[PDB]
This record gives structure tokens, C-alpha cells and sequence, in this order.
């Protein structure tokens, strides 16, 4: 369903003075995209 | 799947219809 | 094959050495060579060698011969065994595994059997990966072995995280707090066995395995992960059942010893007709706090109109573990009994006047009822390997009742259930079975145990092959039967209707089999067993006197007997046991039954 | 042909149940024949509508392995992606409004990867936006297993193990959610352990990202 | 009353080994003496945390914190041994 | 696949058993070699289960000698000793004119060839290992080894043995010592599973194996002189120069010496499990696993219990069932 549609957006922690937050791991990165398509019910899913 | 006054659906459920004796199970 | 024969052999005779092979084929044959090479190294021959095999079959196939050559030596002595190596300490429990007695015959798999020992002992104090070999060394000037053991502890293995595949329905929390390992902490090689079996006895799943794996990258770090399968934990029964004869007839319930996986059991049921209305409510939490206490309880609700038998009460248990085996059980409970129009009998009317009551002998136009407070206590013992179809340990569940002061009733009921099963091969497909359960209630302060409480037994779930409820004492009434009132017989007359009694005794033994013949789809859900069952029931405060007539109800040496076979399976809709017994041994009144089942 | 034609009225408006009739009919048709990747991929959407997922899996599986390029093969990828998402949910915890985030995550793993594959693969392909969306869900998704572990074991009172996750959780899901609300945990874990230099560390970072 | 299992939390530790720890060691003569921290400190610094807890069933908890702070290449210049819980 | 039926020819001769007595328990469902003996009109008999008897050829003696003894290898007679093998590590020596046993000896294997008496001494071939034991002893003179994978018997001429077993080569050795003279390859098949008594006449050696590649080769060195496609495990017979053969398949036949066109063959007998051919009265004899003679023209019923190699001798031919019978 939509549900997935109603997931809180990303926001990362500030980081405090005199300290480093832990280096992340390469995987479960989320690349930019342009976000141009259709979502949800509004998509054709089907054979092309 | 599906096969045949009675009925099973698939594994786990049951139905029968059968003054009357309709019933079913539905096991979790 | 047509011949197996042994050349070079001296000190058994050929029959024996044949008596353990399997031929009697690569797999066999490697299997034999292997027996026979085994057979003689624990027996002190340390040079016995297998020189040649030669296998050839007859002209045009018709049958096939086997030949074994084999050159014995003599028997060995061993003389003593010197360990060496790195040993991070244990150094007196490896010394303690080692003791031998002195001259004993040298013997291979004893020498496996002390290096399995030891990679055992090692493994319990997070050496998980010791290095371990033996050798002998063989005298010629006497007939003497010296066995040399060389061990490398390595090092300290510790836990980084512990895992769970196949955890589609419970939640994580519900396996996690069965386990013994942390993780963070120094492994133990027997936690995790624990942590298995502690799974399997829940009964949620059809297996368990578990895969201890390196860390890539890592020189003293594992983790641990579980793999489990769930099996169907109760199901949704609902069903109407109206006709003009009766009207409507209902009845629905739900069982499941899982709920959702949220570890929680719950049972409702209820049924209406135009006779009878039941209702059930029952709720447990296993685990209430951490430490495993659980909480849970019931409602219940019963009217019985036929004489009239109408109640309700409630119930509310506590218990908690004392030990890794025993839980110990307390609660309370109330419960309100009315009955009236009931039909004048002896066994009922004792009790009435017990109580005080003075009804007009066969006039059932009459009524009592009660409400009881109670105290029920009770104390369990459980070490079974299985949920479903244990093969080892025992079970003990002693429970019971006190009325508690203020209440109308005063007694007092004790239950005794028990069951042992020791396996007879080393697969476990063959074992033997023994159950018993005892039981007795009694009276405080003159009064007697009401005999709405009495013990009854027969039927599938207690002895097979009688119908239900129909061992014990049998009715007795005072002048449908003529004799019930003034318009039949003018005297007292007996009956066939088992009223149950005071005390029971009931014993079996079961010979479980593996089924005859049947797939591998059915080899872990289909089990078969043989029986032979003996039980009796019988009625303390018998006026065996005033009544001396009649059958002496308090004579507990009339034992009812049966034999039989019966089979259970685990079908995908709950488990089912199917059973037939000839009950040999019967007495007055005794109703046989001979095929029977039910639901579990 | 005649089974084809059916088998595309089926998929518009007839029967799921008559669509995969009729399309596994067609599995008498010749491999190479002019529908053969058409109907495959025919058959892949018939059975996920249908709910038979072990076998959009195996079909699936069978068509990227025979046809590594295709023009197509981001619709196939994309449709790898939900028949591993879809194993996740269960009708019964949904219907009694149950919190299922405990369960396995084994088929969440799975299907985050394949739509990563998706996202990194085809940039200009129109599915990436809204596989965009279901990255987000399921890397939240998985965050919250991960605290439900630490707060089970802080409950139990292991401090290292409880430790150790969180600080795993900061390495792998830095902004999400159940990361700024799982480091309380580290905070009482380092006190429980006389470890105030770290108690007093966390509470600056719980301080400095405070709402 | 009620049964609870012992818990046992961090790395295990000895005197035998706690007393071969110098200052001038490397990070790699330091997990081989003693082996591969469980806790360290992830935020900019490098700090190993040896623990040794543990509470028996229904006893008191016991524990043992041995701090090793290492300079960025790779010295270790402070040992800080607490042989108990205050 | 299935045997063919008895032939309806009718019998053109006359034969008759002279006389039969029943020995043992008999050899049964086991294959060997041990068929009866003839030497100075006194037959020598063996039972698998270790019955041992000596007969007029007309019941003088017989002992037992288990403690079953498994007996095997037949029985050969020489002068003054009686060889008897078995599938137990013992030979066993008796005295010809009395029956008591001489001695026993130990041989690497079981003694399933027949026992050949020659130069002194006794050819024993088992494990794959020839053994030559004193003729008037138990103690081993020497051995030779041969590659392996019922075993072929020895043949020797002019001070020296030709053998060979299951492996595809056949050898030539000396009888001074346990020396090699030569070995020479006589089969081939196209796979493993199907790779598998040799006779000298006039200088020429006759080797025979489950393989199509009956072979002629000289005496003095492994040179092949001709091949030919026929095969048999069954013993054969050359004489006349003529090579008497029961085939594989258990057809009759013959050819020349030069392994020339066949001369003749009759298959009504084919898979009836024929023996090998004895040559009597002028005539070939073979026994089938129904207890039927044949005359090779003519067929007897003897005993229907079935058959073990014919012998013939002295005019004389002895035959025992799956008991002895002389004809
Ligand atoms: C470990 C795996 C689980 C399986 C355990 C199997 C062993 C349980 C044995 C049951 C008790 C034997 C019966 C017995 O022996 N029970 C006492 C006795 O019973 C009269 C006896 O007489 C004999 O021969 P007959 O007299 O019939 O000719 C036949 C047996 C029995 O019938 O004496 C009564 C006094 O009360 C009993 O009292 P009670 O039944 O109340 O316990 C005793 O127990």
C-alpha cells in the first residue's frame, strides 16, 4: 500500500565540539536522485 | 491450489457446508 | 551375495566377524572393512592390518563373491599415557581424563574416546578450536603400547553477536530470552547447547540447529546463529449446528499456544444450545518479569439445565522457577454451585447429610448450593528433549486444592502425573514409554469432598477402550429408570451410571516404533506405538455394611485391564491420536469401546 | 495466439486465476518463439498479483540468468525488488494493528540491495523515484530492529552487548530515526559501568541534537 | 527466590596477563598479550576498554576496568587498572 | 535371456550309466573345480563339504576332513599323492594307496585352480599369487605375483609353467625358480568391466579368455601367430588338429588350428550353461545345467539335478551332479 509514502524524512546528527562521530560504513548509503517519476498507485506496473 | 457440498482452500483451512453443519477451521 | 569369506582369521570364529557386517555394495563393503578393522583395534591387535579385498562375480552374472585378507598380530597392553603440549592450565582435569587402569588391553576407541574428552573439557572454557592428536608407541620387546597425547589449547574465543534465521512470526525477543550465551562475554561450548535444547522444549518449532562461525578477519571472535523452523500453533474452530429438532446450536473457540508471537497462551471457547450454555476464558504470560515469572488466569461460566447443575467461577495463577528443572505454581480461585431436581441416590445423599441437608427420599423436588473459596498450589519437573515427540528425560506435575476457611466446602484433592521415556537404539526411533497418574481427595472436619469434584476415568485420554467416564463406582438408587421413583420397583436397585470416586490409579506402558513403512514426507509428524494399560477408581466411606448386598465399592483391587496399538500424527490442523484395544480383563457394567480417537 | 490474446484480456480485465491459466498454457510454446520473453515476462506479473512469489523468484531468477541485458531489465529488477519486500509483510499482525519490526529482516536486507542495484544501475530509469521512497522505508525498517535488540538486552542488564549494538547502529544508520532516539541506551550503559568520560560524551551528542 | 542465570559481560582477564602490559607496547604486542578489545572508544580518540563483569546469581556484581589510552601512532602511553566497582 | 528348450532330436545311440553313487551333500549353488579323479582303476571323489572318498571303478575309502573344510581345486593323482585345494589357506597331501592324510600345508589364498603336478613340483594358483610347493612336502619352493583387477590353472612343457589370470596378459615362467620369461597381452575390451586354461601343442600356445580374442602364440616368445574374435571362460579341447570350443554363449563349435573358417557349429543348445567338451568314444560330450547329456546326434537324461568339467579316461567317463556317475 502507501504506507512506505509516510516514512520520516532522513536528518543527520550534528556533530558536538571536541568530538568526531563514528565513520559510517560504505553500504546503506542512499544515493540523490531527481525524483522525477510517479509514486505509489499512480505507477504502471506492468509489462512495458 | 484450490480443489474441491465441501471445500479445502490451501493448507490450514477447511471449509464444509453440509439442519445445517457448516463450519470451517482456520489454523495460525 | 553368495560367500563372505575371511582368510587369516584365528581368534574368532567367522561367524562372529559376519555377525556385524551389513552385506549379510561400495558403501557396505567400506562399511564392513571399517567394523572389522574397529572389532580388532579394541581388542589390543595394534597391527592388525586389512592386506587385501578382492570381489568377482560368477560366469554370466549369476552371483557375486567376496574375500577378505587380513593378517592379525597379537594382543597389546597399554601401558600408560603421556600428555604433553600446551595446556592453559586443566592440567589435573586432562590428568584425571587420562587415568587408566594398569595393563589394560589396548583398546583404539578408548584413545578417541580420552581425546574427545579432552576437546570437550577445553571447550567449556572458550577454547573453542584446540588442537588435539595422539599416537601410540608400539614396544616389540613385550606386548605394550605407550600412547602419547600432544594438545595446543590455542587461544580464548569470545562471542561478537548471536543471530536468529527463520524468525518470520515470534518476535526476537521470544527466542532471545531462552538463551545462556550473552553475547560480549567469553564463549562456553555447552551454553549454546543449552541455548538449543531450551529451544526445542518451547514445542513452537519443528527444528533447531545452530552454526558457531569465524569472524572474517578475526583471530579470537565467532558468531553464533540459530536457525529455526516454525510449525502451526493453534487454530480458529467455529461451526453452526441449527436443525428444527434442537433449534439453534452453536459453537466457536480459539487455541493457541503462541498468540501472533507474542508468546502469550490463550484459550476461549463457548457453546450454546437449547440445553447447555459453556463459556472459557483463559490468558497466560509466560513471562510477567525478566526472571521468568509467569501470571496468567481464567473465567468460566457452565449451566447445565438436563436435574439442574449451574456454576461459574474464576481462577488466578502465579508461578515461577526455582531451578533450571522445577517451577513451582500458587494461585486462587472461587467458585459458585448450584444444583437442583436432583434424582435421590445413596452415593449423593451421604454427602447431603454430611452437610446437613434432610431431602425427602425419592421426591427429586429439591436444591443446594455453595460458594467455595479455594487455594491451589502445585510444583513441576520438566527435562524433556522435545516439545512434540520427546525421546528422553521425565516429567512430574504434582498439583492440588485446599478450601480455604470460611468456605461451605471443606476438603482437600492431590493429582500425580508422570511420564518416563528411555530410548532403546542409539537413533531414538525405538523407545519405551511409561505413565502413570494417581490422585485423592478427601474431607475436613466430617464433612466429604463434593462429588462434583469426584476422579473419573476410561476412555482415550486415561484407559483405552472403554467409553469415557465409565470405570468406578456405579450409581445406586432409592425406589428413565420405574426404580427413580414410587412408580417402579419398591426397593433399592442398582445401575450401570459411573458416578467416579474418590481415589484413582492409572499406569501404562507404551513400545514406540518407527512406522512400518511410510514416506519421508511423514518421518518426523507420524509416530506408532504399542500398549498396555491397567487402571481403577474406587469410593473411600463406602457403607460396605448397610449395603452389603451390593458390590463393596471401597475394594481398590479390581483393576481394569486393555492392550491395544494405536497411532498419533501431527497433522497440519493439530496433532491426532487414533487407537484400538481389546480390554481383556472387565468387570459389572464395564461399556467397551474398542476403536477410538480424538483431537489432542 | 489465440492463448496470447487471451492471456492479455485475463491481465486487463479477466481472472488472475484465467491470465495464469492461460499463460502457463503457452508453456508448450517454442523458446524462441515470438511471445516467449513477452509471456515470461507476463508470467512474472501474474504471479506476483497472484501471491505465488516462490515463483516469481525462480522465474525471475530463470529470465535475468538466459537475458543478463535486456532493454527491459530495470522492470525486472524493480520487480525483483518488491517480490522480496512483499515476503515482509503478514496479513494477521497487520489486520490486529501488531508492530511486526522484531520479525526477521533477512528479506528486507535483500530487497534494500536489489533496489539499491536498481537506483545506482539505471539513474534515468522512471521506477527510481519511487524505489527511492521504499530505500527509505526499509533502511528505517531496519534501524528499529536494531534498537529492539538493545533495549531487550538492556533489559536483561548485559551493558557490553548493549554497547556494542548501538554503537554498530551509529556506523550503519546514522539518520534515521531510531538512531536519535537509541542513544539514552549508550548513555545509561556507560553508567551502569563506571565509564563516566563516555556517559558524559554521549550526553553532549544527545544534548547538541536535541529538538 | 527465583532462579537467575549467572551473567557474564566483557573480555576475561588474569593477573598473569594484566602484569604483562608495559608502557611502550604496540596496539598488535597488546591484543596479542591480551587479545581483541570488546569495547572501545568510536568517538576521535583511541582508548581500548578492558572489562571484566561479572554478577553470579543473586551475588554481588564484581568487575574489573583495565583503560589503555594509545597515542595516534600506535603507543601506548597511559595504563589505568581499577581493580573494583566503588 | 532365456535358455532354449530341450531339443526334440531323438536319441541315435545307446549310452547308459555304468554305475552312480551318491558322495556328500554335493557342490550346489557354488562354483568350482572340483570334479572327480581317475588314476589305476581307483576313482578319487570330493565333496565341497569336506568329504574325501577313493572307489573301485566297479567304496574302499573315504575320510572327512573338517574338524566344513570348503574344499575346492578338485582332485588331481600322481604316483603316490592326492592334492586337494581349498577356499581356506590349506592344501591338503593324502597318500594314494591308503587314504590317510600326509600332511597339510599353507598357501597365500585360496587354492580354487586345479592342483598341477609337474617337475617335481605342485603349481598352486590363487590373491593373484602362483605358488610351487614340494611335491613330497609343505614347504614353499617359491612364488611369483601377477596383476589383478575362479582362477586359471597352470600348463607346463619343457621345465616350464604358462599361466594367467583375470588381468589381460598371460605369462610364461620357469619351474628352477620363481623367474619371468616372458608376458605377452591377449585381450582387450572397450571398457574396464569386461576385461578379463592356456594349452600347448606341438610348440604352440592356446590362450582363451572371456574376451573375443582367442590367440596362438609361440612357445618360446610372446609372438602372436594368429587372433580370432572367439571367447570363453569354459575349458576346451585341440586335438585332431582341431579346435574343439563351447562359446560364451554356450554354442558348440570347432576350427582349425591356423584359426581358419569354422568348420561346423550347433546352437540349439545356446545359454543351456553347457560344461566343457569331453572327447569319448570318438565323440564330443556336453553337460547342461538340466542333467542332459548330448553327443555331438544324440542326448541322455541322467540326473536331473544338473552339473563342474566332465573327465574322461581309459575309456571310461565320470560325471557328478549339482554324486558320481560313470558311463
Ligand atoms: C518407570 C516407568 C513407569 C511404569 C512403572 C510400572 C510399575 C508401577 C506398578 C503398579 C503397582 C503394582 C500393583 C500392586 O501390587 N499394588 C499393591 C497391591 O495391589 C494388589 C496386587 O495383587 C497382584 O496379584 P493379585 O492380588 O491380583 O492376585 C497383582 C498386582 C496387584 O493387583 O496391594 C494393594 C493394597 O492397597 C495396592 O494398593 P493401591 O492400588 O491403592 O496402590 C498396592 O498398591
Amino acid at each position: 500500500d502507501e504506507a512506505y509514502l509516510e516514512a520520516a524524512p532522513l536528518a543527520e546528527l550534528h556533530a558536538p565540539a571536541g568530538m568526531i562521530l563514528p565513520v559510517t560504513s560504505g553500504d546503506y548509503a542512499i544515493p540523490v536522485t531527481n525524483g522525477s517519476g510517479a509514486v505509489g498507485k499512480a505507477l504502471d506496473i506492468r509489462p512495458p | 491450489d484450490w480443489k474441491v457440498l465441501n471445500a479445502e482452500i490451501r493448507d490450514n483451512v477447511r471449509f464444509g457446508l453440509e439442519a445445517v453443519n457448516a463450519n470451517f477451521r482456520y489454523c495460525f | 551375495i553368495q560367500q563372505i569369506n575371511i582368510v587369516g582369521n584365528h581368534a574368532f570364529t567367522t561367524d562372529e566377524l559376519i555377525s556385524h557386517f551389513q552385506l549379510r555394495q561400495k558403501q557396505k563393503l567400506a562399511g564392513d572393512l571399517e567394523t572389522l578393522r574397529s572389532y580388532y583395534l579394541d581388542r589390543g591387535y595394534a597391527r592388525f592390518n586389512i592386506d587385501s579385498t578382492q570381489v568377482s562375480l560368477t560366469p554370466d552374472k549369476k552371483g557375486i563373491y567376496v574375500t577378505v585378507n587380513i593378517t592379525e598380530g597379537d594382543q597389546y597392553k597399554l601401558s600408560g599415557v603421556e600428555v604433553s603440549g600446551n595446556l592453559a592450565g586443566h592440567s589435573a582435569e586432562i590428568e584425571q581424563l587420562t587415568k587408566i587402569e594398569p595393563g589394560e588391553l589396548y583398546n583404539g576407541t578408548k584413545v578417541t574416546k580420552m581425546e574427545d574428552d579432552i576437546k570437550k573439557l577445553l571447550g567449556r572454557y572458550g577454547y573453542a578450536y584446540p588442537r588435539v592428536q595422539s599416537m601410540p608407541e608400539i614396544n616389540d620387546a613385550d606386548k605394550t603400547v605407550k600412547l602419547r597425547v600432544n594438545v595446543d589449547a590455542g587461544n580464548r574465543f569470545y562471542v561478537r553477536k548471536i543471530r536468529f534465521e527463520g524468525n518470520d512470526t515470534s518476535k526476537d525477543a521470544v527466542l532471545r530470552r531462552e538463551m545462556r550465551q550473552m553475547e560480549g562475554a567469553w564463549l562456553g561450548s555447552d551454553l549454546v547447547d543449552q541455548g538449543k535444547e531450551r529451544l526445542n522444549r518451547l514445542g513452537f518449532f519443528e527444528t533447531v540447529d545452530t552454526d558457531t562461525q569465524r569472524v572474517p578477519g578475526s583471530p579470537d571472535q565467532v558468531d553464533v546463529v540459530y536457525k529455526v523452523k516454525e510449525r502451526n500453533t493453534g487454530c480458529f474452530n467455529f461451526g453452526i449446528g441449527y436443525g428444527t429438532e434442537s433449534g439453534v446450536s452453536f459453537q466457536a473457540g480459539v487455541q493457541q499456544d503462541n498468540w501472533l508471537g507474542t508468546g502469550y497462551a490463550v484459550g476461549i471457547n463457548g457453546t450454546k444450545n437449547d440445553y447447555q450454555t459453556y463459556a472459557e476464558l483463559s490468558v497466560t504470560n509466560p513471562y510477567f518479569t525478566v526472571d521468568g515469572v509467569s501470571l496468567g488466569g481464567r473465567l468460566f461460566y457452565n449451566d447445565f439445565q438436563a436435574y439442574t447443575n449451574k456454576s461459574y467461577g474464576t481462577d488466578v495463577t502465579l508461578g515461577f522457577p526455582i531451578n533450571e528443572y522445577n517451577s513451582l505454581r500458587a494461585g486462587l480461585g472461587y467458585v459458585h454451585n448450584s444444583l437442583s431436581n436432583m434424582q435421590p441416590q445413596v452415593a449423593m445423599w451421604r454427602y447431603l447429610y454430611s452437610m446437613g441437608e434432610h431431602p425427602s427420599t425419592s421426591d427429586q423436588d429439591n436444591s443446594f448450593k455453595t460458594d467455595d473459596f479455594t487455594f491451589n498450589y502445585g510444583w513441576t519437573y520438566n527435562k524433556l528433549d522435545r516439545g512434540y515427540f520427546p525421546t528422553d528425560g521425565s516429567r512430574v506435575n504434582l498439583t492440588g486444592k485446599v478450601t480455604i476457611p470460611g468456605s461451605d466446602n471443606e476438603y482437600y484433592k492431590v493429582t500425580l502425573d508422570t511420564a518416563t521415556y528411555v530410548p532403546i537404539d542409539d537413533d531414538h526411533k525405538w523407545v519405551v514409554l511409561g505413565r502413570t497418574r494417581w490422585g485423592y481427595g478427601d474431607g475436613l472436619g466430617g464433612k466429604e469432598m463434593p462429588f462434583y469434584e469426584n476422579f473419573y476415568a476410561g476412555g482415550s485420554s486415561t484407559v483405552r477402550g472403554f467409553q469415557s467416564n465409565t470405570i468406578g463406582p456405579k450409581a445406586v438408587y432409592f425406589p428413565d429408570y420405574e426404580c427413580a421413583t414410587q412408580d417402579g420397583a419398591k426397593d433399592l436397585c442398582k445401575s450401570d451410571d459411573a458416578v467416579g470416586g474418590n481415589a484413582m490409579a492409572v499406569a501404562s506402558l507404551e513400545f514406540i516404533t518407527p512406522t512400518p513403512f511410510i514416506s519421508d514426507k511423514y518421518a518426523n509428524s507420524v509416530r506408532t506405538s504399542f500398549f498396555w494399560d491397567m487402571g481403577t477408581v474406587w469410593d473411600t466411606n463406602w457403607d460396605s455394611s448397610q449395603y452389603s448386598g451390593y458390590p463393596d465399592y471401597s475394594d481398590p483391587s479390581n483393576i481394569r485391564m486393555s492392550a491395544g496399538i494405536a497411532l498419533q500424527w501431527m497433522s497440519p490442523l493439530g496433532p491426532l491420536v487414533f487407537s484400538y484395544a481389546q480390554p481383556f480383563k472387565k468387570y459389572d457394567g464395564d461399556k467397551a469401546e474398542q476403536f477410538q480417537f480424538n483431537i489432542g | 495466439n489465440e492463448i496470447y490474446a487471451t492471456a492479455q484480456q485475463k491481465l486487463q480485465d479477466g481472472n488472475w486465476r484465467q491470465a495464469i491459466t492461460q499463460l502457463e498454457a503457452l508453456d508448450n510454446r517454442y523458446p524462441f518463439g515470438p511471445y516467449s520473453q513477452q509471456v515470461q515476462l507476463d508470467l512474472i506479473y501474474a504471479y506476483y498479483k497472484n501471491a505465488d512469489l516462490p515463483l516469481a523468484q525462480a522465474a525471475i531468477d530463470r529470465f535475468i540468468r538466459l537475458n543478463p541485458t535486456h532493454p527491459n531489465i530495470d522492470y525486472v529488477m524493480y520487480m525483483r525488488g518488491l517480490t522480496n519486500m512483499a515476503l515482509d509483510d503478514s496479513a494477521l499482525q497487520g489486520f490486529f494493528g501488531v508492530d511486526r519490526s522484531d520479525r526477521d529482516p533477512q528479506h528486507a536486507r535483500a530487497a534494500f540491495s536489489d533496489f539499491s542495484k536498481l537506483v545506482r544501475g539505471y539513474p534515468n530509469s522512471q521506477y527510481t523515484t519511487d524505489a527511492t521512497k521504499r530505500l527509505v522505508f526499509l533502511k528505517d525498517r531496519l534501524a528499529k530492529y536494531e534498537y529492539s535488540v538493545a533495549e531487550y538486552y538492556t533489559e536483561r542488564g548485559a551493558w557490553v552487548a548493549v554497547v556494542n549494538r548501538v554503537e554498530g547502529m551509529l556506523r550503519d544508520y546514522p539518520d534515521t530515526q531510531a538512531t536519535r532516539d537509541a542513544l539514552p541506551l549508550m548513555e545509561n550503559a556507560y553508567r551502569q559501568m563506571q565509564m563516566n568520560a563516555q556517559a558524559e560524551k554521549v550526553a553532549k551528542i544527545i544534548a547538541a541534537n536535541s529538538s | 527466590v527465583v532462579y537467575r542465570p549467572d551473567i557474564n559481560q566483557g573480555n576475561y582477564l588474569t593477573a598473569n596477563d594484566v602484569s604483562k602490559i608495559r608502557v611502550g607496547m604496540t596496539q598488535q604486542q597488546v591484543a596479542y598479550a591480551l587479545g581483541t578489545p570488546l569495547m572501545s572508544d568510536p568517538f576521535g580518540t583511541n582508548t581500548w576498554f578492558y572489562v571484566f563483569r561479572q554478577q553470579p546469581g543473586h551475588e554481588g556484581v564484581t568487575q574489573q576496568t583495565l583503560t589503555l589510552t594509545f597515542n595516534s601512532s600506535g603507543v601506548l602511553t597511559n595504563i589505568d587498572n581499577k581493580p573494583a566497582l566503588s | 535371456v532365456k535358455m532354449s528348450p530341450l531339443p526334440t532330436v531323438e536319441n541315435q545311440f545307446t549310452p547308459t550309466t555304468a554305475w552312480s553313487t551318491s558322495v556328500g551333500s554335493g557342490i550346489g549353488n557354488f562354483y568350482s573345480n572340483l570334479h572327480p579323479a581317475l588314476a589305476d582303476n581307483v576313482v578319487y571323489a570330493a565333496d565341497r563339504a569336506g568329504l574325501v572318498k577313493a572307489l573301485n571303478a566297479d567304496e574302499i575309502w573315504s575320510v572327512s576332513l573338517a574338524e566344513p573344510a570348503l574344499l575346492s581345486g578338485g582332485v588331481t593323482v600322481s604316483g603316490g599323492h592326492v592334492y586337494i585345494g581349498s577356499e581356506k589357506a590349506q592344501v591338503y597331501a593324502l597318500n594314494t594307496s591308503d587314504g590317510t592324510v600326509a600332511w597339510q600345508t599353507k598357501v597365500a589364498g585360496e587354492a580354487l585352480s586345479r592342483p598341477v603336478v609337474s617337475d617335481g613340483l605342485v603349481l598352486i594358483h590363487t590373491n593373484g599369487q602362483l605358488q610351487a610347493l614340494n611335491e613330497a612336502d609343505g614347504a614353499v619352493k617359491w612364488t611369483v605375483n601377477l596383476d589383478m583387477p575362479g582362477e586359471s590353472a597352470p600348463t607346463t612343457a619343457f621345465g616350464a609353467a604358462v599361466v594367467g589370470g583375470d588381468n589381460g596378459r598371460v605369462s610364461a615362467v620357469l619351474m628352477e625358480q620363481g623367474q619371468m620369461i616372458w608376458q605377452q597381452r591377449i585381450s582387450q575390451a572397450t571398457g574396464s568391466t569386461e576385461i578379463d586354461t592356456p594349452v600347448v601343442v606341438n610348440g604352440v600356445v592356446f590362450a582363451l579368455a572371456y574376451n573375443g580374442n582367442l590367440t596362438a602364440l609361440d612357445l618360446r616368445s610372446g609372438q602372436i601367430m594368429w587372433k580370432r574374435e572367439l571367447g570363453s571362460v569354459n575349458d576346451f579341447i585341440v586335438d585332431g588338429n582341431r579346435i574343439y570350443l563351447v562359446d560364451q554363449n554356450d554354442r558348440v563349435m570347432a576350427l582349425t588350428i591356423d584359426g581358419g573358417v569354422t568348420l561346423w557349429t550347433q546352437s540349439d543348445l545356446l545359454h543351456r550353461l553347457l560344461t566343457s567338451p569331453v572327447l569319448y568314444n570318438g565323440n564330443l560330450v556336453v553337460g547342461d545345467s538340466e542333467g542332459y547329456l548330448h553327443w555331438i546326434v544324440a542326448q541322455q537324461k541322467v540326473d536331473s539335478s544338473g552339473f563342474t568339467e566332465p573327465v574322461a579316461a581309459d575309456g571310461k567317463l565320470l560325471i557328478q551332479a549339482k554324486t558320481v556317475y560313470s558311463i
